[PDB]
């Protein structure tokens, strides 16, 4: 079954651990270091703070996303894969070109 | 402190009283007609023994002087022993011989700086003439005739060294250690195992032996501790799926995967066994790749930078059947194809080779033993711990012998050997007349071992050495059956490279010593 | 590719780790300290908070920047290359002149 | 240290003393007329004691050669009893037995080490032949016996 | 010394004289030290450090000896100065100096023989009153250093 | 060094060391024929040359000369 | 060497090698009989860091040609 972040939150998925390339010709062996980009599976509805509406996000399904990898981040299992669950306060820019 | 010094005739006289308690001490022990010395112990009870270099290292002597004779003495024994663990009572006996003689003629006025260059080329002379005589020492009887014959006769002994050669063949090794009853017994384990019990007794699927048995397992070989289950997973799902058995090999399984491996096994999930690695520091890494080879598995080490969830089946080793016990896993018959077995048993080759150490030696020609032939160990029986000891060391002691005849030939014992190259040299000169006494000197003691077995034996050492001389080649006296004869026929083999040790060894202190003039030590 | 700070965050570059000249002709040796300078590399829309619209930012795509390094701002790699990603909260000033 | 070495009947006759002084305690407890021995103690009170392996832990000797002697008997009457916790008189017995007479051929001018393939080989003999001899306890009346004669 | 911070006021000042410096501090670490010695490899400005002479109480009056000898002022913390408000002016200067793994030495001092001839009449009195044996040393070899030689 | 303010980011090739040939052991690194002109070399050895005459100790005269052997001739 | 030629010849045979400042040093020998050592040009008492880097493991040894040498002063 698939997932359905409550308002606010996004779930996304976490790209390569130190993809060994950096630099150039060199494959950096992992340096006890994570990624902080990912890909947006979901999207809740939207923060609904301040009573009055509630504000859609501005990431869509499956844009490519830097995030703040920190607290406000948990840890999850869906159909045994590793995705993480973030509010959009979290998510810092998105790749794109 | 304030020293006693003491000069020429004086100091060599003190010296040589020094040399011959120790010599005398030693002597007792020599040939078939041995007898046994007792070496008192503060620790518990006496140690009684026929072993030349222990009763040597428990001379020293009150006078301090007669004590630096017998603490140079001393060496020749000790080092005879650390070169092919046998012979040293000889050795002992031509010191002693050399200097007796040596001293002598410094009395005549001879002067010894050349009496011991004279002794030496005499003695050069007559380690070549030794290796002119020594004839390999290749087959299973005359093994056990070097065994039996290093063994006060023990026949058994000779037999069991010898079939213990044989079956782990020439890169296996025998270890000795005491045994749980009275006869004397062989083990030779087969091909690879090591000293590591299940990290838990529920792996265990056979009780009756106490002892963990799974046949074409898979080999997880991780060189890292575990204590992270997920680090697993992906591999343990993989071998459930092949429906095979799996062997962890890893520094340590601790508690949290350890407990849950234990719960996976138990409920008929997937068959697992794990156990730590073999040795620490250094070697578990590299012998841990020997388990890789043997099997046809890669170590799975986080210093290649490396992950065990980035592990497919492939990376695992595998062989036939595995067998485990509280201290003890083994490996039966790897995937590893002879090629790669072989070729990594040709590096182990050369760390021998470049092994500048003692200790960097024993461990590599253990790990080729396990790689290639077998281990084995002998168990010697005693009805005492006085029996034991004495017993234990014999055993040991041809062991060694036996290692040196198949290194270097065996030459014609009872000190005939010996007493033939001294009338090979009977022309030898060298460059001036007191050189001429030295090698003269030399020719003379070696005909010491001879002529002690004899006396050990109590007939007369001067009758069965005439007779002996008369002789040729390969003639002897026989002392245990108190008849002459061809010593190769009669089984009394002296492995040459310890006639030769003897030799060497005896004269290199001997030579020094007789050209002491002065003496310098402590007041009383 | 290039980067799409995510409303409100904006991306920017560092500048010399003690460019040596300060003081005059004395070229200080690096006394363990960094640069607060920057260059804007890119912009978000601008911040969304207290619901009713969406106000831009006063930086723009170019300017040159002193911020305020701290907990803030973080550590990120574009084609490999040193970026950093702080809200304008932590933008003190601009150089011009 | 320095040592004081000594050889041949020199050496065996003190070897010999050692031999006896233990042998002869652990003799006077002998069979059903044995007698006690006293063991003292810097512990508390001494202690009486019938039990040969008892009295034969005790003995050391002032002359280190007697006392090498002494140390090396000792060692029947010592594994005898780790072996079937009885019998350790008598094993001591039969030591100092086999030395006296022993000792007594060397001086004869007898091979030692033949004198002790014969002594062994009149040993294994001997072990047969008690084996033949045996025949087994197994009612109760019998292993009181045992017992009781113990 | 730690912080160049301090100094960069003065190495200025002097770079625009094209004239290079020696440092007598307390004593110079780390931070300054090294970016002293990135600064002069450079060809920046020819510097040169070295530790005050001797230490305790006779360092800052012995320090002060150079001063006079060279004609510059001592910055002490004690009269509430910093390294930062100090013109050229505070400097001392000499002809030529000579250094060492441990020997500094100034050749030939701009202090005017009025003020050198004056400190020294007044160590001339230093010694007079030097109560002891220890603190009369000392006093004589500064004498040399300043007056005669050693 | 960071002595004189260096940093191992900002060093392009030719600061690197180069020669023909290099063998490690165990315990022994050793480098066979190095690019460095003999005008260097010669001029450091001229140099450590007088490390010696004014090397005013026993032990710190050991080593200057092994160095001078490791650069000039053999050991 | 109280009239020992071979000792006489070693000696002159090194001095002749390692050539006038070159150091030559005594230390015990494996066997019986006397050896003699010359190290060519420069090499130090320092092993590879990880065994991993041998190249040629029947040496057990590393063997790099025309490699650049990166000289670091700090860990
Ligand atoms: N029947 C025999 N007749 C003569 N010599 C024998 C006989 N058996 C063994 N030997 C000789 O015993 C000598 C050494 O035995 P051993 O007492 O251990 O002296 P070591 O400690 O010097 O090895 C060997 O020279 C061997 O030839
Ligand atoms: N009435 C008896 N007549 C003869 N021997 C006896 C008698 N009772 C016991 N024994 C014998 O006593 C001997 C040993 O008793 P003990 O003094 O304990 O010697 P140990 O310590 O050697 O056991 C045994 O040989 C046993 O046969
Ligand atoms: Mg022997
Ligand atoms: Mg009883």
């Amino acid at each position: 079954m698939n997932i359905r972040p409550l308002h606010d939150r996004v779930i996304v998925k976490r790209k390569e651990v130190e993809t060994k390339s950096a630099g150039g010709i060199v494959l950096t062996g992992s340096a006890a270091a994570k990624s902080t980009r990912g890909e947006v599976l979901a999207v809740g509805n939207g923060r609904i703070l301040e009573n009055g509406e509630v504000k859609p996000l501005d990431v869509k399904v499956g844009d490519i996303v830097i995030f703040n990898d920190g607290y406000g981040v948990k840890s999850e299992k869906i159909d045994n894969e590793e995705v993480l669950i973030m509010s959009e306060s979290d998510i810092l820019a998105i790749v794109e070109a | 402190a304030a020293k006693d010094v003491k000069f020429g005739n004086d100091a060599r006289v003190k010296m040589l009283r020094g040399v011959n308690v120790l010599a005398d001490a030693v002597k007792v022990t020599l040939g078939p007609k041995g007898r046994n010395v007792v070496l008192d112990k503060s620790f518990g009870a006496p140690t009684i023994t026929k072993d030349g270099v222990s009763v040597a290292r428990e001379i020293e002597l009150e006078d301090k002087f007669e004590n630096m004779g017998a603490q140079m003495v001393k060496e020749v024994a000790s080092k005879a022993n650390d070169a092919a663990g046998d012979g040293t009572t000889t050795a002992t006996v031509l010191a002693q011989a050399i200097i007796t003689e040596g001293l002598k003629a410094v009395a005549a006025g001879m002067n010894p700086m050349d009496l011991k260059r004279g002794i030496d080329k005499a003695v050069t002379a007559a380690v070549e003439e030794l290796k002119a005589l020594s004839v390999p020492c290749s087959d299973s009887k005359a093994i056990a005739q070097v065994g039996t014959i290093s063994a006060n006769s023990d026949e058994t002994v000779g037999k069991l060294i010898a079939e213990a050669m044989d079956k782990v063949g020439k890169e296996g090794v025998i270890t000795v250690e005491d045994g749980t009853g009275l006869q004397d017994e062989l083990d030779v384990v087969e091909g690879m195992q090591f000293d590591r019990g299940y990290l838990s007794p529920y792996f265990i699927n056979k009780p009756e032996t106490g002892a963990v048995e799974l046949e074409s397992p898979f080999i997880l070989l991780a060189d890292k501790k575990i204590s992270n289950i997920r680090e697993m997973l992906p591999v343990l799902e993989a071998v459930a799926k092949a429906g095979k058995p799996l062997l962890i090999i890893a520094e340590d399984v601790e508690g949290e995967a350890l407990a849950t491996l234990v719960v996976n096994t138990m409920r008929g999930i997937v068959k697992v066994a794990a156990v730590k690695a073999p040795g620490f520091g250094d070697r578990r890494k590299a012998m841990l790749q020997d388990i890789a080879t043997l099997t046809g598995g890669t170590v799975i080490s986080e210093e290649i930078g490396m992950e065990l969830e980035k592990a497919t089946l492939e990376d695992l080793g595998q062989a036939k059947r595995v067998v485990i016990n509280k201290d003890t896993t083994t490996i039966i018959d790897g995937v590893g194809e002879e090629a790669a077995i072989q070729g990594r048993v040709a590096q182990i080759r050369q760390q021998i080779e470049e092994a500048t150490s003692d200790y960097d030696r024993e461990k590599l020609q253990e790990r080729v033993a396990k790689l290639a032939g077998g281990v084995a160990v002998i168990k010697v029986g005693a009805a005492t711990e006085v029996e034991m000891k004495e017993k234990k060391a014999r055993v040991e002691d041809a062991l060694h012998a036996t290692r040196a005849a198949v290194e270097e030939g065996v030459v014609a014992g009872g000190g005939v050997a010996l007493i033939r190259v001294a009338s090979k040299l009977a022309d030898l000169r060298g460059q001036n007349e007191d050189q001429n006494v030295g090698i003269k000197v030399a020719l003379r003691a070696m005909e010491a071992p001879l002529r002690q077995i004899v006396l050990n034996c109590g007939e007369e050492p001067s009758v069965v050495a005439n007779t002996v001389k008369g002789g040729d080649g390969n003639y002897g006296y026989n002392a245990a059956t108190e008849e002459y004869g061809n010593m190769i026929d009669m089984g009394i083999l002296d492995p040459t490279k310890v006639t030769r040790s003897a030799l060497q060894y005896a004269a290199s202190v001997a030579g020094l010593m007789i050209t002491t003039e002065c003496m310098v030590t402590d007041l009383p």
